């Protein structure tokens, strides 16, 4: 009914809203999202520093 | 006089490893206060946390620091009260 | 079945002198400790079985010091860096925190942070104006010790009030 | 009968209470949870420390 | 008939008593204990120091 408002009111669930949007608005199978979640998202924290720096670098180089 | 008092203080009041009420009976106000401080130290050493701490890490230095701080402040307060 | 003992010895039962307590170093041992031990305070702790010789004591001390330095960033200093008393932390139910030195302890409680400029008003203010080396670290240690002590004493006061 | 009090009185079995909630409140099969618990039996010591540091970072990054 | 006395009299067999207690009083199959013992105990001595320190640490942190 209204995506932007729901996204704004519940920022913590941005990943959930992204997943729902991917499965319904885009055409991707729920199963592939499921096993992508269940599988390799393991590297944690020590690479979260590099992940943060990569996000800010991607913003800096975006043009 | 000073050596007599100091050696007697050591041997009679502080050298023994075991404190008692009869022990505090003999001395005066300052003697009673310091012997009750010795008793307080022994009580604290037998407290569950401090026994567990010594069994886990030994480290008598840390316990000495704590009890020495407590003893310094308490003797200061006691002298204040007497005066 | 009573059998009153009347034979308690505080240094026999409560605090037994270990090998590494009561052992005054020889000059060679002193030099070995000075050169080979990062933080000498870690020589004071003897966890588990006593090391057989001073080389093992030194190695164990260095391993413990490295582990504690590695642990400080997720340690109690960092954990308490947010709200010792806003969160109702009870230091009474705590392990002896032997390795903890104030280090990761910069107490910024989220909430209680209202308006919050990043630039200081003057060149004075800014940081803690102490001129001694190692400041902001021994100050942090004093602050963490004081926060732990005060929160625990508040908890003690509440418990004694309930008991009364 | 009353989940919050039982959890409060026995905080040590928080994992057990969560497992029960997963099986009965949610639809999660006991077998998948059981297999995951069987596979995640390598504590690795260092892995525990990295778990601590990642968890503290996630905690103070949550907002 | 009496677990504690038998445990006290023969301390060296504490592992055997634990295994028997697991396989009879607890519900774990003897086969899983057997093949756990076959495969798992490979690492030795050099990490036995680390294991010793871990045991004493777990005692120190027990509460």
């Amino acid at each position: 009914a209204d995506p932007q408002l729901i996204a704004a009111l519940y920022p913590d669930q941005a990943e959930l809203f992204l997943t729902m949007d991917m499965m319904d608005k885009q055409g991707i199978d729920p199963q592939v999202i499921l096993d992508a979640d269940r599988l390799t998202v393991k590297r944690s924290k020590e690479q979260r520093f590099e992940d943060d720096k990569a996000f800010e670098s991607a913003l800096n180089a975006s043009k | 006089l000073w050596r007599l008092a100091d050696k007697v203080a050591d041997e009679a009041m502080l050298r023994p490893h075991k404190v008692s009420l009869q022990d505090s009976h003999a001395f005066g106000a300052l003697g009673k206060m310091v012997m009750q401080f010795k008793s307080f130290t022994i009580k604290s050493l037998n407290s569950k946390f401090l026994r567990t701490f010594y069994d886990g890490y030994k480290n008598n230095r840390a316990i000495d620091a704590a009890l020495s701080i407590i003893t310094s402040m308490g003797l200061a307060g006691g002298f204040y009260a007497m005066a | 079945a009573g059998r009153l003992d009347n034979g308690f010895d505080v240094f026999k039962d409560t605090i037994t002198p270990t090998r590494w307590n009561s052992h005054i170093w020889t000059p060679e041992e002193l030099e070995k400790i000075r050169t080979e031990v990062k933080n000498p305070a870690y020589i004071n702790v003897v966890t588990g079985g006593s090391p057989e010789n001073l080389d093992d004591l030194i190695k164990l001390a260095n391993e413990n010091f490295e582990n504690d330095s590695r642990a400080a960033e997720a340690g109690l200093g960092a954990k308490l860096s947010a709200g010792i008393i806003g969160a109702g932390v009870d230091p009474l139910s705590y392990v002896p925190m032997v390795g903890v030195t104030g280090k990761g302890f910069k107490l910024i409680n989220k909430a209680l942070v209202v308006g919050a400029e990043s630039a200081a008003l003057n060149v004075a203010s800014e940081g803690l104006r102490t001129s001694v080396a190692g400041g902001d670290a021994d100050y942090a240690g004093a602050a963490l010790g004081g926060f732990v002590f005060g929160a625990g004493m508040s908890a003690i006061s509440d418990a004694v009030a309930a008991g009364l």
